[PDB]
């Protein structure tokens, strides 16, 4: 999965 | 830049890698999914995760400050990253490079590494 920053 | 072999590419073909970035990009409009890697044969830490979603308008800069905390870097330690094989401007925001330099697979790639300059 996608981390956001 | 150095001479990349990217994880992401090895395991999942161009239509996956594709579908994934249709999907992503169509769900997370304003942000940029980038896959980070590290050069081979760079001792630097390796990033746990690979795949980010950035605010479009976040510089290199402030970029490098977020990745420089995750691979656990002092101000001693150099870090470089590399976009289209070549070091990219502080300023320019990642917004600007996916616009110049995504793949056609709808990902913006990144290497990073301790050395500026590869054969």
């Amino acid at each position: 999965d996608f981390t956001f920053l | 830049g150095p001479h990349m072999k990217w994880a992401y590419k090895e395991e999942n073909n161009f239509e996956k890698r594709r579908a994934e970035g249709d999907k992503i990009r169509r769900k997370y409009p304003d942000r940029i999914p980038v896959i980070v890697e590290k050069a081979p044969k760079s001792k630097l830490h390796d990033l746990d995760k690979k795949k980010y979603l950035v605010p479009s308008d976040l510089t290199v800069g402030q970029f490098y400050f977020l990745i420089r905390k995750r691979i656990q870097l002092r101000p001693e330690d150099a870090l470089f990253f590399f976009v289209n094989n070549v070091i990219p401007q502080t300023m320019t925001t990642m917004g600007q490079l996916y616009q110049d330099h995504h793949e056609e697979d709808l990902f913006l790639y990144i290497a990073y590494s301790d050395e500026s300059v590869y054969g």
